[PDB]
RNA sequence: GGGCGAGGCUCCUUCUGAGUUCCCUGGAACGGGACGCCACAGAGGGUGAGAGCCCCGUAUAGUUGGAAGCCAAGCCUGUGUAAAGCUCCUUCGACGAGUCGAGUAGUUUGGGAAUGCUGCUCAAAAUGGGAGGUAAAUUUCUUCUAAAGCUAAAUACCGGCCAGAGACCGAUAGCGCACAAGUAGAGUGAUCGAAAGAUGAAAAGCACUUUGAAAAGAGGGUUAAAUAGCACGUGAAAUUGUUGAAAGGGAAGCGCUUGUGACCAGACUUGCGCCCGGCGGAUCAUCCGGUGUUCUCACCGGUGCACUCCGCCGGGCUCAGGCCAG
RNA sequence: GGGACCGAGGACCGCGCUCUGCAAGGAUGCUGGCGUAAUGGUCACCAGCGACCCGUCUUGAAACACGGACCAAGGAGUCAAGGUUUUGCGCGAGUGUUUGGGUGUAAAACCCGCACGCGUAAGGUGAGAGCUUCGGCGCAUCAUCGACC
RNA sequence: AAACUUUCAACAACGGAUCUCUUGGUUCUGGCAUCGAUGAAGAACGCAGCGAAAUGCGAUAAGUAAUGUGAAUUGCAGAAUUCCGUGAAUCAUCGAAUCUUUGAACG
C-alpha cells in the first residue's frame, strides 16, 4: 500500500485522469436544493388518465 | 484522506493503519477496460498457417 | 467520488455474475433483490440502501445494508429473524421498510417476500391422481 | 508496390523476444568469462561530423594515441585493461584532447588492478 | 439524437442529468449543453487558453466561462487571467495556469449546482475551421 | 506445476512415451503399492512388480481376492494373480489381466537386487525426513 | 619460461509428499455424500467413468556413480651474459605492373565525373598515385594509399541431431501419406499417383445340441450391452422390403375453409375470508433487562400460566374459480 | 319496431344530464349443461373455390436458349502493404514504450536512456447561439472595410 | 375387394453422414554442428522354430562383445532362474567386432 502511491509518481508522462464529473451520485444533484428551487412545476404525472 | 485498516495473521486488526493511495479515486471506465484488455489478450497468440 | 449507485448499474446493467437472461424475461439471483428481477428498483448490490428476505429454519431471515459499512462486508448486514406469527413478521419488515425512510419503495415487495417464504413452508396438500382419457385410458 | 515477387521474400519477427533472452544470455556468459572485469571497453567522446549534429556528442571507437599517452596509459597495456586503441582517429584541437584525457583519469582513478599472477 | 454514440459512463450521467434539467427548466443554456454532448469530437473543437481570454477582455469578466469540449493551454499567452471554467475536460498545463492565476476549475456536474439555469454565464465555441 | 524446460505436458507426447515405451521403462510402470505392513517395515511407499510377489487385489470385480503372481505381462502392462481366472467358452480356464495400480503387495519376494531396491528408497525417505524436520 | 595438479563448472545417472477410511449408484468409482492428509509438487499421462494423496512422473534442495572438454588453489622446477616494453638521437627508413590509365564493344546500376564488371588496341609514375571540396583567380585545399594475405561476434536458415509450444486441422480436414504410402496401380520413358483409422474394461472372438453338402441357420452361452459377432462405437438421407392406414375415370404436388377418422397438449380436482363448536399448545397486549439498528424501530430473556395468541379437526356462509351456451 | 358484428381499457379524477341517481372518459347482471377429448390442436383424406417450374441470360418486354435424375459432406469478397472518410478512446502543441535496453511468476505483463516519424514554434461594421443587473454583453460562422507577411 | 402407383408411421435393409476420440499433420520458438575411397546416399539378395510386408541385421545375419538394470519373452511350441545371481529380457545404454553383390565404385 505504502508502494503504490510511489509507483504512479514515478511512471513518466503520465498522471492520474481528472474524471468529466465531479459527483457520481445523480441523485444527490437532482433531488438537491439549488436544481429543485429553480425547476418549473411538473406538467404531469408518470402515468396518465387517457381522455378519449 | 481516507484510511484503510491492517489484518494481522490471525485476522483481528493490530492497530495499524494506512492511508488509501489515491489510486482507488480513479475514475472506473469499463470502456477502456474493454478496449485495453481486447488488445493485450491478442499479445500472446502464436502464428497458425496451412 | 467516483463511486455512486447509479455508476455500479451502469457498470453492471447489460452484465452481471447475477444474471439470468432467457427469452421470456431476465432474473437475478442476487440475495438482496426481493423480487429476482433485473431493474434498478430491485438491484439490492447497486443500491446503498436494500433489502433481502431468506428462509430461515422456521420463519425469515431479514439482511438490510448498513450505509455506513459499505466498505466492510463481513459487518455490512442487519440481519434480523423472525420467527414469530407471520402478521408480527409483516409488521416489522414493513416497518424496516418504510417508518424511517428505508426504501419505502420496497415496502410491498418486503411483505411479498415474507409471505412467499412462510406460505412455502406449509405442510404440502397431497396431489390428486392423474387421470387418463381417450386412447390412453382405453389402453 | 509489389510488382516483384514479394512473397518468397517476407520476414516476420515472431523471434523477437526470443532473440532478446538469448541476447541477454550471451551478455550473462561474457561477465561468466570475466567475473570481476565489465563486460564491455572503455570508449571515448567524439563529436558527430555533419553541421546538423555537431553541437552533439557520442562514442567513439577508441582512444587516439596522443591522449593515451598524455593520461599516463602505455599503448601495449592499453587494450589489455579494458581500453579500445583506435589508432586511426586524430585529435586536431585540444578541446577533444582535453576530454578524453580527463575520462582516461577518472577511469583510472576507479580501476582495481590485480596483479599478474 | 436520443443515446450518446459515446460509451463513456461518466458521459450518460451527464446527459442525463441535463435530460432531467432541459425537460423542468425553461433556459435555453441547458437544451445548448445537452445538444453539445450529443455531437462527435470532431464537432467538439478544443478551445484554447488564448480563445477564452480573448472573449472576457470586454466586460465579461467575473462570469463563469462554459465550453462542452477540452481546455488546452497556449504558449503565446504569457499572463492568463483569473476565470471561472466549467468543461468537459481540460489538459494538465491549461489546468495548472488557470489555477496558477486564482481561478477555479469545474466541471459539468458542478456547473448544474452552481448555475442550473446558466446564469451569468459566457458560452463559447472552439474554431470549426 | 511444471518449471524445468526439459519437462513436456502434451498429451500427444504423453500417450506416445506410456504405449512404446519399452521393457525397462514398463517394469517401473507396473510398480504395486506396499501394504501397511510393509511400510512401516521398510519405510518404502512403491516398488515395481515381479514374479514372485504375493498381492491382494483391492480394486475391480474381484473384490478382496489374494494369490501370488504368475505372470508379469508387460507387452500389455498386466498382471497374472494365481487363481484369479475365468472360464472359456471350452471351459479352459484363462487368466485375467489386472492392473498393478489394483492390487497391493502383502507378501515381497527377496533377492539381494531387490534388498538393494529397498535400501535406497528408504536412504532418500529418511534424508528429508529429517532434513525436513531439522 | 616448462611439468604435475587437489578441486571446480557443464552433461548424463540413483533416491527423496500425501486416503485406496465409511456409505450410495454402478460390470468396473476415477462420480455423489462424510471425515482427513500433502503441497517450493493442484504440469501431464495411465489405471474398468472427472484421481493432488492407486502408479509413472511433477517442485526444491541435496545425494550415488560416470563422461569429455575448460578453468584452477597449490607443488616441483627454471638460466641461457636468453628474450621483451619503452626513452633519446651529429645514423638510416626498402611499401605490391600487361597493374592503373586512355580508346572502344557488350552487359549492369538510381548513378557517362563511365555505377561496376569483362574482352580487344595502346600502355604509365615517383616531393608519386586515387577520391573529393572549391567562381573565388589557380586549378592552392581536404582525405586516403590499389593492383599480396588471415581473422571470432552481432546476421541467414523450408536441410541435420534433438527439445518445447499453439485462441491451428480433426480422417472429403490436416502434408499425397494418422494405416506394410511415394505403397498398390498407370506409362517405353521422363514422370504420374490413390483408396484406406474406431468391437469390447477384458477375446471373455460363442463350448455344447440340432438342420444343412457347405456357406450358414436355430437353440444354448460370454458380456453391462451381440439394439457391440471382427461385413464389428454411434449409424442420418437418397434408394429398398415387410407390416399398419389411406387415396387413385388422361398427372401429381401447393393456398383458403369446413367435415370425417386416428392421435394428442392444456384446463379442472379447489383456495380465501367470516360465524359457531371440540381441541392441542404460550413467540397475546403490556412492562423490565441486554443487544442490534434506519435513533425509533426490532430481536432475545423474564413477567404475562388464558373472553388474548398460534395450528388442527367438525359444521354453516360469502367471495373467487375451467368449457360451451341462453 | 326487427336483426347482425364487436365489449378495446381496468381504483378515483373529466365533460355533463332527466340528479336518493344516470344510457355521462370502452359489459355488466341472471341462468343452464358439462367438467371431459366436450371445446381446442396436429396429421391423412374427401369436398367447394383459388393456383404456370425453378434459376440464369437477353430484351422495352415476352418467347427462344442454357443448368436441373436423387441424397450426404465440401464449396466462393479473405489476408498483407499504402492512401482515404466517418464513429469510439487517450493525450493534447504535442504525440508515438514494444529497433533496442532493464525486470519477469519468462513469447505474457511492467519500466524507459538517446535519437527518430508527423505536427506546432492580432481591428471596424451587420447578422448570429447563449447570457442580462433589461441599460446592454455577444461563441462559432458568413458578408464587407480592413491590418500584416 | 385384390393387385399396381403414391403418402406417412414402425421394424429391417443399402450407404457411411453426425457426435465423440486421435502414438498424425501444420505453424512458431529454443539448444547444438555430426555424411563419404577407414568406401557414403541409393539399389539388390540373403537371415527368424513356425513370416508375406513393414522393421532389424549381414553367412558371427529379427543378431555378437562390453556396461547398466534386475527376472522375463509371449500368438503357439520348446528351453530358462535355482532367486541369495557376472544374471532373463523383441530391455536400455554403447567406447569393441562381424559387415554378401553393386553403387563416387576402383584388376
Amino acid at each position: 500500500i505504502k508502494q503504490l502511491d510511489a509507483v504512479y509518481e514515478s511512471k513518466k508522462g503520465f498522471f492520474l485522469p481528472a474524471n468529466i464529473v465531479s459527483q457520481a451520485d445523480l441523485s444527490r444533484l437532482i433531488n438537491s436544493t439549488e436544481i429543485q428551487s429553480v425547476l418549473r412545476a411538473p406538467k404531469g404525472e408518470a402515468r396518465t388518465k387517457r381522455a378519449c | 484522506r481516507p484510511t484503510v485498516t491492517v489484518f494481522g495473521a490471525d485476522g483481528k486488526p493490530t492497530g495499524a493503519t494506512e492511508v488509501l493511495p489515491k489510486v482507488f479515486s480513479a475514475p472506473i471506465r469499463p470502456d477502456i477496460v474493454k478496449h485495453v484488455h481486447t488488445g493485450m489478450a491478442k499479445n500472446k497468440r502464436q502464428p497458425y498457417a496451412v | 467520488s467516483n463511486v455512486s449507485a447509479d455508476l455500479i448499474w451502469e457498470v453492471s446493467r447489460n452484465y452481471n455474475s447475477f444474471l439470468v437472461k432467457q427469452r421470456t424475461g431476465t432474473f437475478s439471483r442476487d440475495a438482496l433483490n426481493l423480487t429476482n428481477q433485473h431493474s434498478r428498483k430491485h438491484a439490492g448490490f447497486v443500491n446503498d440502501k436494500a433489502l433481502g428476505i431468506v428462509p430461515a429454519e422456521k420463519g425469515v431471515k431479514v439482511i438490510a445494508k448498513k450505509v455506513k459499512a459499505a466498505n466492510k462486508p463481513a459487518s455490512s448486514l442487519y440481519t434480523v429473524t423472525y420467527k414469530s406469527t407471520a402478521r408480527k413478521a409483516y409488521k416489522a419488515i414493513a416497518s424496516q421498510a418504510a417508518k424511517h425512510g428505508y426504501r419505502a419503495d420496497l415496502r410491498q415487495a418486503a411483505v411479498a417476500r415474507a409471505s412467499a417464504i412462510l406460505r412455502s413452508q406449509r405442510p404440502v396438500k397431497p396431489e390428486p391422481p392423474k387421470k387418463l382419457r381417450g386412447a390412453a385410458a382405453r389402453r | 508496390h509489389f510488382r516483384k515477387h514479394w512473397q518468397r521474400r517476407v520476414r516476420c519477427h515472431f523471434d523477437q523476444p526470443g532473440k532478446k533472452v538469448t541476447r541477454r544470455l550471451a551478455r550473462r556468459a561474457k561477465a561468466a568469462a570475466l567475473a570481476p572485469r565489465p563486460v564491455d571497453k572503455l570508449r571515448p567522446i567524439v563529436r558527430c561530423p555533419t553541421v546538423k549534429y555537431n553541437r552533439r556528442t557520442r562514442l567513439g571507437r577508441g582512444f587516439t594515441l596522443e591522449e593515451l599517452k598524455a593520461a599516463g596509459i602505455p599503448r601495449l597495456l592499453a587494450p589489455t585493461i579494458g581500453i579500445a586503441v583506435d589508432h586511426r582517429r586524430k585529435n586536431l584541437s585540444e578541446e577533444s584532447l582535453a576530454a578524453n584525457v580527463q575520462r582516461l583519469k577518472d577511469y583510472k582513478a576507479r580501476l582495481i588492478l590485480f596483479p599478474r599472477k | 439524437r436520443k443515446a450518446p454514440k459515446s460509451d463513456n459512463v461518466y458521459l450518460k450521467l451527464l446527459v442525463k442529468l441535463y435530460r432531467f434539467l432541459a425537460r423542468r427548466t425553461e433556459a435555453p443554456f441547458n437544451k445548448v449543453v445537452l445538444r453539445r454532448l450529443f455531437m462527435s469530437r470532431i464537432n467538439r473543437p478544443p478551445v484554447s487558453l488564448s480563445r477564452i481570454a480573448r472573449n472576457l477582455k470586454n466586460g465579461n469578466e467575473k462570469k463563469t466561462v462554459v465550453v462542452v469540449a477540452t481546455v488546452t493551454d497556449d504558449n503565446r499567452l504569457l499572463q492568463v487571467p483569473k476565470m471561472e471554467v466549467a468543461a468537459l475536460r481540460f489538459t494538465a498545463k491549461a489546468r495548472a495556469r488557470i489555477e496558477a492565476a486564482g481561478g477555479r476549475t469545474l466541471t459539468l456536474d458542478q456547473l448544474a449546482l452552481e448555475k442550473p439555469t446558466g446564469a451569468n454565464t459566457l458560452l463559447l465555441r472552439g474554431p470549426k475551421n | 506445476m511444471k518449471v524445468r524446460p526439459t519437462v513436456s505436458s502434451s498429451r500427444r507426447k504423453a500417450r506416445k512415451a506410456h504405449f512404446s515405451a519399452p521393457s525397462s521403462v514398463r517394469r517401473v510402470i507396473m510398480s504395486a503399492p506396499l501394504s501397511k505392513e510393509l511400510r512401516e517395515k521398510y519405510n518404502v511407499r512403491s516398488i515395481p512388480i515381479r514374479k514372485g510377489d504375493e498381492v491382494q487385489i483391492v480394486r475391480g470385480a474381484h473384490k478382496d481376492k489374494e494369490g501370488k503372481v504368475t505372470s508379469v505381462y508387460r507387452l500389455k502392462y498386466v498382471i497374472h494373480v494365481e487363481r484369479v481366472t475365468r472360464e472359456k467358452a471350452t471351459g479352459q480356464t484363462v487368466p485375467i489381466g489386472i492392473h498393478p495400480s489394483n492390487v497391493v503387495i502383502t507378501k515381497l519376494h527377496l533377492d539381494k537386487d531387490r534388498e538393494n531396491i529397498l535400501a535406497r528408497i528408504k536412504a532418500g525417505r529418511e534424508q528429508v525426513a529429517k532434513a525436513k524436520g531439522k
